[PDB]
RNA sequence: AGUGAGAACAAGAAAAACGAGUCGAACCUACUUGAUCAAAAGAGUGGGGAAACCCCGGAAUCACAUAGACUCACUUGGGACCGAGGAUUGCAAUUAUUGGUCGCGCAACGAGGAAUGUCUCGUAGGCGCAGCUCAUCAAACUGUGCCGAUUACGUCCC
RNA sequence: GCUUUUGGUCGGUGGAGUGAUUUGUUUGGUUGAUUCCGUCAACGGACGAGAUCCAAGCUGCCCAGUAGAAUUCAGAAUUGCCCAUAGGAUAGGCAUUCGUCGAAUUCUUCUCUGCGGGAUUCCUUGU
């Protein structure tokens, strides 16, 4: 499809991207990487270098593992491999607190759509929840997952994936796990739910876009792609699904299980996809690479 | 004094190692006799290539190793 | 005030140093090992590591009653302030104090020095340990003065990691011809609740686990 | 409040901590409203001798190092409820202090 | 109605200098209560305004910069204070400005010297016993 | 608001360039404010032609116990050579001194490398025995004599960059090339 | 930064054969896992071995290596 | 001769004694005094068991548009030699213990023959400061900071 | 202390030789390193080297009436017309200064420090 620009500010692989969830949000897209710093993006309006970084959201020591968004707010999350979080204020640019519990690295961290509760997922194995008046309120046991946790997502009752192979849903309310999903056979690299939140598409080591639904607890179709899954992000509108991988970067269709859009580069440097992000509406795709810079794609 | 640019290093020569055993080329300026000509010279110093270095008489070769 | 907290390690260093002292010429014929000495208010415990506890206590504690009163009189301590324990080495052959002692009496009962040697040797190293180094210098043949080493298992020397593994203890011998000091170096094997060993591995072993 | 400030010194730097945070996980359990344990500054002591006894030899050194490991912490409690927060058998070499601020 | 303050520091060797910048009606950078054209020698009262003048007079136009700088002598407290001036104005632009306006201020402090921004690492190295300083060994004789 | 420095506030960078090309990469011409900057310059084997040649001055000066680690000395000992240096010129001093490195040490030289063969000067020992060699005999001048060393230093970086033989490097950077002449 | 200690080289071959399926070509995710199976004391190894490992899973994706014992 | 800016490592008091099982004094120190008149002292009065007092540790190199004296001389360089007061350490100062004051400075020494030692970056060199010896005495040694380069990044010639 | 700031030594069992003794422990590249890769009548081990330990540099958590900081009201000081005897060079909503042995009320930027991150030839393109 469309290439634009190639919007690059990072030094360092950007492992996670992300959206803001409304209109008129005057930033494109909250970039994150191995760097150890976060960057908000805004349009250029000169363009002639797709977009100009609003805020470099600065604060963390070690690597920066994922972002998060707020959904009617402007504040951000960031998790990093120096076992603390931060919640930021795209506004502003500043962090306001840093919540340290883990012992181990932050692999993922996502906000709930109620808008007032934290979950975070790390290589301690623990899944444990705060409020965004930064008390630890709970924290995930009983059941918990042998090996490091590997993403985890809300579905508009959060969804694990992991190391241990496996993938465990429960609610976030009172703590108790609904089902202990397992598919893969080798690491779950990513795991992210469709708007509906009927169904949700898990990645990995195995090769395979292996399928699933929240609803019964059911593996639907799933895809190979002959190579290691970094991250599979949705469409909100027009169902498809984009895969970041090892191989390539390629868009997928749900009834057609086909490549709608396989997204290449110049074509001398294929610079990998480990962290991809579609915008609010679904028009344009955001997508991390290492060697550094952030390739974004336009619809056809 | 002719101006030649150093393209190789030869070696560290001498018996204390503080000569050098370059070969300059000499960088005329493309109509002369003595265009484009590569000499192999004994250098004096800290030498890396493509450093120019002034020469007196450019008649002369030093005996290689 | 009072002594500085600088000025008061010294002299609790100085105190141990002169109690490892006194016991160490008293019990080496009780196979002493070591002591610990616990100080808090009422009482101030010292704790004596040996392999004959029948005979660093008396007969109804009459040897340890005049080791008391010793450390008593000395350090002027009051009645009730101070008081004495007897603990035992479990192993006994992984400690090399006590070794080394007992190879010092088969060395004065005219013993033959070599049959001697492998003889500690043979008991430390079927007691667990990973290595043993028992080291004989002075006039064993002669006029003139030898050294010999006797050796078996592994022997870290080169590390500052060596101070945890490694055991060892030096006495002197003396001869009616001259003077001989035996030394006893002792690896020590395992123990992780450190009862007689580290609890960590060595440095340099990475010992990679099997997985499930 | 009385402000009892306990001094915990010791020689070993890991039987300070197993006494401090020993002692600081005593002290929550009646939520005495302690100020933090500090780690006041480690006082190394050099004694750098000769290694030889003879006079010969190249003339070399040996350094010796001993290290003070200092803690404080201040507990708001009755000089009677900071004796039950102390009383616990401790390990060899952690000398404890109790004093009283003002 | 507001409080716009951002606290750096620099180290040269043992010099650390604590730059408190702030907003004010009127620039004034003083070091150590000096205020800057008053720094005795005028080689490193050029060394000090290096860290303005690289980047420009306009940056540092209504922001007082206190620099308290203690330890490590004469020369060391002038890098450790114009280091602890050019991270103050950068950090003074992390917050309370756009990064479009910021990292081409950050670029002119890295392209004209390094250590406006990150750090001298150097420290003395030890005497050790044998020798006069950390390598000059005593004198052998020989006869 | 950048305002491209001079060097004391007073001798503009703008318009040096080197009559040697030979030396044009090891004469750096980069601005600065002062001559002292404190950067590390020894790590790298070339490193040291990035350095400022104005500061490469302050460095020869201090030289011999009574001048090691007195470089805010030599940067103060040098503002008045320069301002001297104009004086006798009329021109722009730094454009003087670039003129006299450039001039300051000789092109060849004779060792022994196997009888004393004549060898060629690296364009790097060209730059360092030329500044070497004006703070010599600059030295020297004003040992026991009632001229100060800011005008020993600016007559030595005077007389070498107009090429005279009144500059002790000069006689000295003569006398080399003739017997590598002959060493030949 | 020199060569790697058949100590690095005999424990990095080890992490290869039990756990070929978790590691990558990068180096900072499979030094993530060498902490969690190989109980050593150092970093410094741990840091090397995590190096070694790297270029043996180069050396994977072109052909065999000797002494791998993959199996 | 002034004046300014301004370090890090560190040390610090006592016994089963003599005094009021608890406290004093021995140790280092600020501050005042001495002072209607030289230093060096001598005294009060506080504080400190040493991250708590010394201490905002005011080291010395350095710095200075100081509108300061000298001006190339064995000289206001150098301070060896020794004369005369004086005061502290000690049970004792002579073969000056040490400091301070005024003399001496007409004692070589003007950059060092053959030879020779150490060193590759916060380094060499310069600069002081602590501790250690220690009642009194560092041109020592063990440490620490300050100012801060030249050259090489080579070779087997010795 | 010094042989020696060097990379060196030792068994076992197999091979070789009447034997002292060899082999392993090596010709080839490589590293500061018998350090590694390859070869290999050797194969398996032990020590030394590396590792571990201390100190310094960047950093996390913890932390402070034995470390420090900002603020806000009060108190005090300067406050402009001023161009040195001859007087250069050099930043500029609410001016500034602090035994002033002030009150408050929010903080960890620097400080201290027990365990912990970070460096691995990691990435890149010629040998
Ligand atoms: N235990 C270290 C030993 O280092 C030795 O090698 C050493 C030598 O090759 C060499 O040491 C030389 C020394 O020979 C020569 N006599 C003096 C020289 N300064 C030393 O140099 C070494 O030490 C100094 C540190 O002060 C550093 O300047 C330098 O980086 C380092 N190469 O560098 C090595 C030290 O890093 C041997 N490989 C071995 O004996 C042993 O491993
Ligand atoms: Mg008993
Ligand atoms: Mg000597
Ligand atoms: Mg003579
Ligand atoms: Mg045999």
């Amino acid at each position: 499809m469309n290439y634009e620009g190639h919007l690059r500010g990072h030094r360092g692989w950007v492992t996670s991207l992300a959206c803001p969830e409304q209109a008129e949000s005057y930033i494109k897209v909250v970039s994150t990487s191995r760097d150890g710093t976060a960057i908000a993006w805004k349009a250029n309006a000169d363009r002639h270098d797709y977009g100009l970084p609003s805020h470099r959201l600065e604060g963390h020591t070690g690597f920066v593992s994922c972002v998060s968004l707020a959904h009617a707010t402007d504040y951000a999350l960031t998790a990093s491999w120096d076992r603390s979080i931060r919640m930021w204020d795209l506004r502003n640019g500043q962090s306001q607190r840093k919540f340290l519990k883990h012992t181990k690295d932050v692999l993922a961290v996502a906000f709930s759509p109620d808008d007032r509760l934290i979950v975070s997922a790390g290589r301690d194995n623990v899944v444990r929840v705060w409020n965004v008046a930064g008390d630890c309120m709970h924290e995930f046991l009983r059941d918990g997952h042998k090996d490091w946790v590997s993403s985890i997502c809300f579905s508009p009752i959060v969804v694990s994936g992991s190391w241990d192979n496996t993938i465990k849903v429960w609610n976030v309310n009172g703590g108790k796990c609904e089902r202990t999903l397992k598919g893969h056979s080798n690491y779950v690299s990513t795991v992210t739910v469709s708007p509906d939140g009927s169904l949700c598409a898990s990645g990995g080591k195995d090769g395979v876009a292996l399928l699933w639904d929240l609803s019964t607890g059911e593996q639907l179709f799933k895809i190979n792609v002959e190579s290691p899954i970094n991250q599979i992000a949705f469409s909100p509108n027009r169902f498809w699904m984009c895969v970041a991988t090892e191989k390539s970067l390629s868009v997928y269709d749900l009834e057609s299980k086909t490549v709608i859009a396989e997204l290449t580069p110049d074509g001398a440097k294929p610079s990998e996809c480990i962290s991809i992000a579609w915008s609010a509406d679904g028009n344009t795709l955001y997508s991390g690479h290492k060697d550094n810079l952030i390739r974004v794609w336009s619809i056809s | 004094a002719q101006v030649g640019l150093i393209i190789k290093v030869l070696g560290r020569t001498g018996s204390r190692g503080n000569v050098t055993q370059v070969r300059v080329r000499l960088m005329a300026e493309a109509g002369s006799p003595d265009y484009n000509r590569t000499i192999v010279r004994n250098v004096k110093g800290p030498c890396k290539e493509n450093d120019m270095l002034s020469l007196m008489e450019t008649e002369r070769e030093a005996r290689r190793l | 005030g009072p002594l500085s907290k600088k000025r008061m390690i010294i002299r609790d260093g100085v105190f141990y140093a002169e109690l490892f002292e006194f016991l160490k010429r008293e019990l080496a014929e009780e196979g002493f090992s070591g002591v610990s000495y616990h100080v808090t208010t009422l009482r101030t415990e010292i704790v004596i590591k040996a392999t004959k506890t029948r005979e660093v206590l008396g007969v109804n504690g009459r040897r340890i009653r005049e080791l008391t009163a010793c450390i008593q009189q000395r350090f002027n301590y009051k009645e009730g302030k101070l008081q004495l324990y007897v603990e035992r080495v479990e192993v006994r052959g992984l400690s090399a104090m006590a070794q080394v002692e007992s190879l010092r009496f088969k060395l004065l009962s005219n013993l033959q020095v070599r049959r001697a040697a492998m003889g500690i040797i043979r008991y430390v190293m079927e007691s667990g340990a990973k290595g043993c180094e028992v080291t004989v210098g002075g006039k064993i043949k002669g006029q003139r003065a030898k050294s010999m080493t006797f050796r078996d298992g592994y022997m870290i020397k080169s590390g500052t990691a060596h101070k945890s593994f490694v055991d060892s203890a030096c006495r002197h011998c003396y001869m009616r011809a001259g003077c001989i000091g035996v030394k006893v170096k002792i690896m020590l094997p395992g123990d992780s609740t450190g009862r007689n060993g580290p609890s960590e591995p060595l440095p340099d072993v990475i010992t990679v686990i099997e997985p499930k | 409040g009385q402000t009892v400030r306990l001094t915990i010194t010791s020689r070993n730097a890991k039987a300070v901590e197993s006494v401090t945070s020993q002692l600081l996980m005593r002290a929550r359990d009646e939520k005495v409203t302690i100020h933090g344990p500090v780690r006041l500054p480690t006082r190394t002591l050099k004694i750098t001798t000769r290694k030889t006894p003879c006079g010969n030899g190249t003339n070399t050194w040996d350094t010796f190092e001993l290290k003070i490991y200092k803690r404080i912490i201040d507990l708001h409690a009755p000089t009677e409820q900071v004796k039950k927060i102390t009383s616990f058998t401790m390990e060899s070499g952690v000398d404890v202090s109790i004093t009283i601020l003002d | 109605y507001a409080l716009k303050q951002v606290q750096t520091f620099g180290k040269k060797k043992t010099a650390i200098a604590v730059a408190t910048v702030t907003k004010a009606a009127q620039c004034n950078i003083k070091v150590n209560g000096v205020p800057l054209q008053q720094i005795l020698p005028d080689t490193l009262r050029a060394k000090i305004m290096e860290a303005i003048t690289v980047v420009g007079s306009k940056y540092y136009s209504r922001l007082r910069i206190d620099v308290a700088v203690h330890g490590g002598g004469q020369v060391s407290q002038a890098y450790a204070a114009r280091q602890a001036i050019a991270k103050g104005l950068i950090a003074f632009f992390q917050k309370y400005h756009n990064e479009v306006e910021k990292a081409a201020l950050k670029d002119k402090f890295l392209a004209y010297d390094k250590f406006l921004l990150i750090a001298d690492p150097r420290r003395c190295e030890p005497k050790k016993w044998g020798r006069h300083s950390a390598r000059t060994r005593f004198t052998k004789s020989y006869r | 608001s950048s305002k491209t420095p001079k060097l004391f506030n007073k001798w503009s960078f703008e318009g040096l360039e080197t009559s040697e090309l030979a030396l044009r990469d090891h004469i750096s011409t980069t601005a600065a404010y002062v001559p002292h900057t404190s950067g590390r310059w020894q790590k790298r084997r070339f490193h040291k032609a990035r350095m400022p040649i104005v500061e490469r001055l302050a460095n020869g000066l201090m030289f011999k116990g009574r001048g090691n680690g007195r470089k805010l000395q030599a940067a103060r000992l040098l503002k008045h050579t320069l301002e001297i240096i104009h004086l006798l010129t009329d021109e722009n001093p730094l454009q003087v001194v670039v003129d006299a490195v450039s001039k300051g040490a000789p092109r060849e030289d004779s060792t022994r490398v196997g009888r004393r063969q004549a060898v060629d000067v690296s364009p790097m020992r060209r730059v360092n025995e030329a500044i070497y060699q004006m703070c010599k005999g600059a030295r020297e001048a004003a040992f026991r004599n009632l001229k100060s060393m800011p005008e020993c230093l600016a007559d030595e970086i005077v007389n070498a960059s107009k090429g005279s033989s009144n500059s002790y490097a000069i006689k000295k950077k003569d006398e080399v090339e003739r017997v590598a002449k002959a060493n030949r | 930064g020199k060569i790697r200690t058949k100590t690095v080289k005999r424990a990095s071959r080890q992490v290869v054969e039990k756990y070929y399926s978790k590691l990558n070509f990068d180096f900072y995710q499979n030094k993530r896992v060498i902490m969690d199976v190989t109980i050593a004391e150092s970093k410094k190894l741990k840091n090397k071995i995590a190096g070694y490992t790297t270029h043996i899973m180069k050396r994977l994706a072109r052909g065999p290596v000797r002494g791998i014992s993959l199996k």
